[PDB]
């Protein structure tokens, strides 16, 4: 019954489901990152020599080279039936408010993340901003989220590489004093009761000082069955639809500027809820956010299941077999070459006694002069010279490094390309779309298109407060996946661009130079360029 | 070797001491904050003991000390055992900085 209890028994459950592919990827990001030699939390282990000849390493800089020359984006595109400008305003603060650096780098994240450990993720938050605002004085951005595998830990009840149908995600935050006290002020917690949950991260290097004040956010969605209202929209409009509690403190103020109800029905829709937890206690409870989603979305390298059991993989979990063999090997072979007698002569002490000198190094003498007779046996014994066998690399040694290195290099081959991974990313970047279409109906300001023109209609309540108004014809746009433009201005160059590569040279491509000579940047000379074009395109109707 | 001084005069032979604490008092400490020294260190992951333990990070609050949380099950008797292991050292790296202060050491 109790609520930390329920939260508590459902985080244990998924984090119980989801350990052995943790253990694997967080191993994998470790050894792609730091060192190979994952040997530090251990006894019993003298000072031996341990080289690290990384053959891995480049295959990823390439892999993350090949998939960041290619970025990707979301578009929104009209549905069928829509009108077909219906997603030019969405995809417009979508650009706008995805055009900074924290989204880019949020994205890069994720997708180094996958390549080496096999999933990443990143998050959509919304914050007030009242210097360049993109609507309704808020903006969305991007946020990226660092080891994804220890650090997101998802519905165990989840078949969908997106994780759509997962109902509840948690999300664990480490920090430091001055990171608590940061957290603490940001959302209005008690600074001094120090919070504590799980570790994610384990101590495998002889780092100084680790990360200690652990908490926890757990995400809900719930599907639920609400009260919405319906109005007459006083400019010639058709019955307008509003959520109740969406519209709930202007309930007055409707009919006061002009809209009167005409009904009331019943439409099912998806909430999100935010709790800020502790391994003691509940903080936040249930603070509603925006949106119809968890606002994590995940990326993910080669996902499956094998036994009810979630699995995913990137490219340096089947190549570090081969290359510990390597370094074990490349570190004996140096021990071989270190420690071991070079190749000097076996020399009996009276058959040189006397020609010490000769025998250091120098070269003053011809030759080397040698006793000959003994005053007890008469004369000195005769035998070959002999020296110290000269260090070798044994025949096992040499044919397992040429080995080893050919399975690291036959088994680390994304593909035959990074298609796939690709493909993951933009399966994200469709699933980010959704999210964020959702926490824009929730809280931007859409205008709606008139065919009579972009009607804002919205209205204050007496705490001036601003309370948007948006009908349920939201979902005129669907989702699809592009070329990552900065501005709207930029796809439209692009899609002229693309127009004029494939029109042959008569009046549709002289129309097209012009419409390109149009949406050109000001200078002087570009300027004056378009302005000509502007006046040819006006003359020619 | 003269460098290093710090008193000005050696033992000579029957030198007497006096013990400067004569009754008990609850101490008071003052000291140069790089004097007491903390070295934590993690249990190692394949200790003798620990042998069939699942481990994981356990952070202690308060100070800033982390340690090793292991944990093991039984199948003969249905029972398992855990073991919240904090591995650490104290040391007084300079005692000629650390000092006590004795209240009421009357004779």
């Amino acid at each position: 019954e109790n609520r930390l209890e329920s939260i508590l028994s459902r985080f244990d459950a998924d984090w119980t489901a989801s350990d052995e592919a943790r253990r694997e990827a967080k191993n994998d990001l470790f050894f792609s990152r730091v060192s190979q030699w994952d040997d530090w939390l251990s006894q019993y282990t003298t000072l031996q020599y341990r080289g690290q000849f990384d053959v891995v390493r480049p295959v990823v800089r390439k892999l993350v080279s090949e998939m960041r020359q290619n970025p990707i984006d979301v578009l929104y595109r009209p549905k069928d039936g829509a009108r077909p400008d219906a997603a030019d305003v969405l995809m417009g603060m979508y650009r706008t408010d995805m055009r900074h650096n924290t989204a880019k780098i949020a994205v890069n994240i994720a997708v180094r993340e996958q390549i080496e450990a096999g999933v990443g993720a990143w998050r959509l938050v919304t914050d007030y901003e009242d210097q360049s605002p993109t609507s309704n004085n808020q903006v969305i951005r991007r946020e990226p989220i660092h080891s994804a595998c220890s650090h997101v830990i998802w519905d165990s009840n989840s078949k969908l590489m997106d994780k759509s149908d997962a109902r509840h995600c948690t999300v664990i935050h480490s920090m430091s004093q001055n990171g608590w006290e940061d957290f603490a002020e940001k959302y209005d917690l008690d600074a001094d009761d120090i919070p504590s949950f799980q570790n994610p991260n384990d101590w495998v290097f002889p780092w100084l000082t680790q990360d200690t004040i652990q908490i926890a956010e757990f995400y809900e969605v719930v599907e639920k069955k609400e009260t919405a209202f319906i109005y007459q929209d006083p400019v010639t409009g058709e019955p307008v639809s509003y959520f109740k509690r969406d519209i709930k403190d202007v309930i007055d103020d409707l009919a006061d500027s002009g809209f009167i109800k005409i009904a009331e029905r019943q439409i099912k829709r998806r909430r999100v809820y935010k709790s800020i937890i502790t391994c003691t206690a509940v903080l936040k409870d249930k603070q509603l956010i925006a949106g119809e989603h968890i606002p994590i979305v995940p990326v993910f390298g080669e996902w499956g299941f094998v036994e009810d059991k979630e699995v995913y993989e990137g490219v340096v979990r089947l190549t570090k077999d081969g290359q510990r063999l390597r370094n074990m090997i490349m570190s004996f072979n140096a021990d071989i070459v270190a420690r071991t007698p070079k190749k000097k002569p076996f020399f009996w002490p009276e058959q040189i006694a006397g020609f010490e000198h000769m025998y250091d190094g120098n070269d003053d003498y011809p030759y080397y002069l040698l006793n000959r007779t003994d005053e007890n046996s008469g004369d000195l014994p005769t035998q070959p010279l002999a020296y110290y066998e000269n260090p070798e690399v044994p025949q096992a040694n040499a044919y397992m490094l040429e080995a080893a290195t050919s399975a690291v290099k036959e088994v680390a081959t994304l593909g035959v390309e990074t298609y796939v991974f690709q493909d993951n990313l933009a399966t994200a970047m469709r699933r980010d779309g959704e999210i964020y279409q959702s926490i824009v109906n929730d809280i931007y300001d859409v205008p709606r298109n008139v065919t009579i023109l972009m009607a804002e209609v919205v209205d204050l309540a007496t705490g001036e407060k601003q309370v948007l108004n948006d009908i349920r014809g939201r979902y005129e746009c669907y989702t699809d996946v592009g070329p990552s433009f900065q501005s709207m201005k930029q796809q439209n160059r692009a899609e002229i661009l693309e127009l004029l590569g494939k029109t042959p040279q008569g009046t549709p491509e002289y129309q097209l130079l012009l419409l390109q000579y149009f949406t050109l940047l000001d200078g002087k000379g570009v300027e004056m360029m378009r302005d000509y074009a502007n006046k040819q395109l006006i003359q020619m109707g | 070797q003269r460098a290093y001084a710090n008193v000005n005069t050696s033992l000579a032979d029957a030198m007497a001491v006096n013990i400067l604490n004569v009754k008990d008092a609850r101490t008071n400490v003052f000291w140069a904050d790089d004097a007491i020294r903390i070295v934590s260190q993690p249990i190692p992951a394949n200790h003798e003991l620990f042998a069939g333990m699942k481990t994981t990070s356990f952070s202690i609050p308060d100070v800033g000390l982390n340690g090793i949380f292991a944990t093991q099950g039984d199948i003969s008797t249905l029972s398992g055992l855990c073991r919240i292991a904090l591995w650490y050292g104290v040391n007084a790296t300079r005692p000629e900085a650390i000092g006590v202060g004795l209240p009421g050491q009357t004779a």
